[PDB]
């Protein structure tokens, strides 16, 4: 009867139609609500217990620059930021704090290193002038949060009232046993009923951009759950 | 020369260089298609625990990772390539398992939900579920492995002549 | 839709993102002040198990760590900013932690030494002494973190709405 | 009365008589005899077991290419490549991949890195035309077992009768307890009785070269075993 | 002052800079010699248990590690350099220990395959087996190190005064 | 009453007048007196266990060398090397091995690698001719123990008999519960009385400098102590 | 045994060393130590009773 699968920010069991995704709002500091499952007509139910069942959910944003003459090497940022568990290196984090594009030079951009201290990051390139850029750092300052609604947009309860902050969802190392995150919170709900995975940060997070080279879909959120059938 | 009659339950894994085993190139939003198909050798009777280790090591053409998205299942069959609901194990994603120390730590040591086993004519498929617009598997560097023989950490798939045993067409 | 009717005892953390949490810079040879001042909400209780996992995270205002000479000190105090020599716990130096590994290893996981409870209205705070020639702290950097949540390591702190239970009150008086 | 101990691909315990070493065979894929111990007059008898006794075997091949006046600074490989347990890095490995060695220049030959997916590797240095080299990559797809030997060239059985691939061999992380090998079966023999350890593979491995830099017998084995005296 | 009265069983590890070890370089394919010799000191009784750490890092005169294939083997002796079958241990090859983490590393330390003991004169040794064509060892940068003091990993060398206790004979002709 | 304090080389709540530093002797080999404390008159007595007091010592050295033409990029050294706890790579291990600094140009000298085999280390810069250098490398070779001062330069006992080596000191990566190191011995003492940390070893250590960047005294030593108020 | 002095902010029955002072801050409003008296060697004890002991302070 019972399974213990994964779902994902698309498609696998679901199906892509009852998923959607969404961004947030910057300027209205809101509680809004970023991804949301649909239990299909198939099944029978869902659950979801806490302390029994993993999870990851890796988000980023996305900013740009100008390119100019002088040798820039470096660019601040409008959100906080540190590296992947703590660490000075790159390419020892679990995945790449940062990640850059040139428009115009169709290639990935190495990352040498970064204060962490304020909204900085370092570039290993010497990009041109007038050329584009693209970069998608890490996120911080947020807050996530579980609902359930009843099939009409109308809710009836919270899974767990304190909110957990994404800053120590990234400062953990993730996917570890022992060390693996577990959220507090016993739901369940049955046909056509929605649980919203929700967000209350500053920053304009992303799921798409079509020009990422790591994968098409940049953020990804990845949790268990038990199934009956 | 003197050697022991060790038991007929014999710990074994599996990969990609055996008779029983195949696979087959896979390009994008594909999931009927098995990437990897497994089937019964003959008189034999393969056992896979819960606690089995799990392994898949996919690549790109060029030698690349996929996109972590990608979602990997293994599921058991019916004869005739049939899949089923029940007696499906490992739903997982492509990501999350670093395959630079995958087997070789227990901790990233991925291991199966729930017990299995294969009759003597059975099938277990693999099926990968890779998004749009993304680099299509490749045979060539691709590879599974499951079970933890040579190793105190991990379980091993245990295997059985059918000929011994006088139960095990019971216990099929 | 159906939620458990989770305990009272609900298992928490606490982080410089909070309302009844505040923090202030630190200069140099400064024991006297709070760096950070806690204090227990209305008609809450919270309890800090002996086995607490404590984790303060400093640093200097150039993104820095600082002299692991220095010291920490988490203090219970009565109210009105009075502090009280017995119930303290964690009398650290900010050395020897290990800041990447600190709270993710078990290992480097610093415990508290003593049981603690809070009562509605009561303060804890945490004193900080630097040497001085030396940098001081920045607010916008520093962090505390007390409590494990989220792992099977580690203990997580209590906490309890004072109106729900008769005996909150029994326990306040306890202490 | 009863003792642990290791014996290699050389000497040892035995004296280098009673070993014998030989390579394999390309063309036909035929299930050659690689090594072989012969228990000498001295000992009692030797015993073998799984999951008790560790192991350690580590071989290679070599290749030859032609120094040309183009900076080639890669060379392809007739033999499927990895990495030492995987690491796209050179020197963090328990030991080198592959090492290279110049005739003319008598010296060694550091490596950057290489695909790892194709018959291929870097070269960090710049081979001048008409210099001989030779090189001695890691090996991969094959197969090793064992099987004992009545003092006549006549077997009687086999130890386990399912085959370990030396591919899977280089993968594990080798000289660890708990994630040390430890293969199946329980073996015994007597006095000049013998224990051939046999090799099924394509690529042309080698035990001997006088020209290797890091030490003089290129490969190596080393298992544990059991004595009576 | 007050110092604790220790017991006699002291926890202890052997090293080159002591009175009682000695070495000398050696060259190749030449196996009859300790490249290093122990020996008991007068009224001392050592003893080393089975899941005692060993820890051989010899060298290259050039400064290199030597050939894996190189093989280790301690033995102990009979008196007067005269060796025994029985009671010896650590028959190892010189590769397969990692020495930048070997005695770390709990995985890589190396352990002893039976117990052993040390009588007041004895002697125990240490067989070095080289493949010719090869450079030979250097005493200035080899070492061997035994036992593990200052961990709570790996075990320690047990040493006793042999005049303290009664049945320390007892045990030395126990062997 | 009682209370688990560290202690340092400088201050702390000694006062740093009943500390007292010094260097070791190099031509000869003795039991030099490299640090002592003594018990202020304010307290009542100190103790000091083994097994139940953590410890750390950091100990450094100091060489220096002559700028030239030639693109040196490599020194050799007087002292014996390897890596902080065991690595082929930089600013992975627990702390620097080695620093550098250049008298002319006022800054910080990144390191890349070493030998770490023969008294070998790699320089990432390329000093100028005539310019001076100073470099502060790891130390090895020695061997640390205690002894007690019964006011008056008049030892009455030893901690612990046997030496401990500074060579294994940095061997084991430091500051880990269950991986830290603690010494044997009970000692205790009380006002006046005084507790040598003594060395013995061939190079020669430093405590001040006054142009070391890392920090403004060099070496460092942090001992647990238990006190009666 | 007991008696009843005066002490302060200067040498007094100390000696000038286990006093010491030190002036306030005023950007930071913040509970400073301006004055500080540690009991030395050569007492047993001190006593400090309200309601019974008097004061100044200019």
């Amino acid at each position: 009867q019972t399974q213990e699968y994964t779902i994902n920010h698309t498609g696998g069991v679901l199906g892509d139609s009852y998923v959607t995704t969404a961004s947030n709002q910057t300027s209205p500091q809101r509680e809004t609500a970023v991804l949301s499952f649909e239990c299909p007509r198939k099944f029978e139910e869902i659950n979801y217990v806490g302390q029994r069942d993993a999870t990851r959910f890796v988000p980023r944003t996305t900013e740009s620059i100008t390119g100019s003459a002088n040798d820039d090497t470096v660019v601040d940022l409008t959100a906080n930021i540190q590296p992947v568990a703590g660490e000075e290196v790159i390419a020892e984090q679990d995945y790449p704090v940062a990640v850059a594009y040139n428009v115009t030079q169709g290639v990935e951009v190495d990352v040498v290193d970064a204060d962490y201290a304020a909204d900085t990051v370092t570039l290993g390139t010497n990009p041109a002038d007038g050329d584009e850029v693209k970069v998608w750092p890490i996120m911080s300052d947020g807050d996530v949060q579980f609902r359930l609604i009843n099939q009409f947009g109308q809710e009836e309860g919270r899974v767990y009232p304190w909110s957990t902050p994404l800053y120590r969802w990234h400062d953990f190392p993730q996917l570890k046993r022992g060390r693996e995150i577990n959220l507090h919170g016993s739901a369940s709900w049955s046909e056509n009923e929605t649980l919203e995975i929700l967000l209350d940060a500053p920053q304009a997070l992303t799921w798409e951009d079509s020009d990422y080279p790591r994968g098409q879909y940049v953020t990804t959120l990845e949790q268990d759950v038990e199934i009956t059938l | 020369p003197e050697i022991g009659n060790n038991g007929a339950e014999k710990q074994i894994s599996l990969h990609k260089g055996q008779p029983f085993i195949d696979t087959q190139d896979v390009g994008a939003a594909d999931p009927n298609t098995p990437a990897v198909t497994i089937e019964g050798p003959s008189d034999y009777v393969i056992a896979i625990d819960a606690g089995t280790p799990v392994a898949p090591e996919f690549r790109d053409a060029n030698g690349d990772k996929l996109d972590p998205s990608t979602r990997v299942t293994i599921q058991k069959c019916d004869k005739q390539g049939n899949p089923l609901g029940d007696g499906i194990v490992f739903s997982d994603t492509l990501g999350r398992f670093e395959y630079s120390k995958m087997r070789s730590d227990p901790d990233y040591m991925r291991k199966t939900t729930t017990s299995l086993m294969i009759d003597e004519r059975e099938i277990v498929k693999i099926f990968v579920e890779v998004p749009p617009n993304a680099n299509g598997m490749d045979a060539d560097n691709s590879r599974i492995t499951i079970g933890d023989d040579t190793s105190d950490y991990g379980k091993a798939v245990g295997i059985v002549e059918h000929g011994d045993l006088s139960p095990a067409e019971s216990k099929a």
